[PDB]
């Protein structure tokens, strides 16, 4: 899924992309993956960056609003990086060295 | 017979992820056994014993 936030009279300001591993896939080391995006005049590559003080933002137990600034800590999303928020992870793999495995 | 050669490498070789390890056990006579593996891309805390080769 993808979802996004609209500022009035301006356009879409930020986007959140939900990602999951395919059946049977071996674990993926998220912090080495690169995200390429194309649009009307620019083709940009973004690299992983740490959430505040910790590798991945731990919201395994729910978020009041994924876009509210004070709750979520968007600030490290610079013009050249992304950050990762962990939504479901039983085995604590996301939470510790950022590895996606089955069911995350 | 089967027997396990036990080596403690904690300070001698720095086996972090994605690292190639090469070697041989060389007998007094006869052909050497060749050790050759690359450590996994990711180590998980739920799986402390890893099968390398
Ligand atoms: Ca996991």
């Amino acid at each position: 899924g993808v979802t996004g936030h609209y500022v009035k009279n301006k356009g879409i300001d930020r986007i959140v992309i939900y990602i999951t591993p395919n059946a049977g896939s071996a674990p993926i080391d998220l912090k080495q993956c690169k995200l390429f995006l194309m649009y009307d005049g620019k083709a940009v590559s973004l690299n992983f960056s740490k959430y505040d003080t910790n590798t991945v933002g731990d919201f395994t137990n729910g978020i009041k609003d994924i876009f509210n600034t004070t709750v979520v800590k968007w600030n490290n999303a610079d013009a050249t990086s992304f950050v990762v928020v962990a939504l479901q992870d039983d085995d604590k793999s996301l939470l510790t060295n950022a590895v996606i495995n089955k069911g995350d | 017979d089967i027997v396990a050669i036990c080596l403690n490498v904690s300070n001698t070789l720095n086996l972090k992820p994605r690292t190639k390890v090469t070697g041989a056990v060389i007998p007094e006579f006869g052909a050497p056994a060749v050790i050759s593996f690359t450590t996994p891309a990711t180590y998980l805390d739920t799986q402390h014993i890893i099968e390398l080769q």
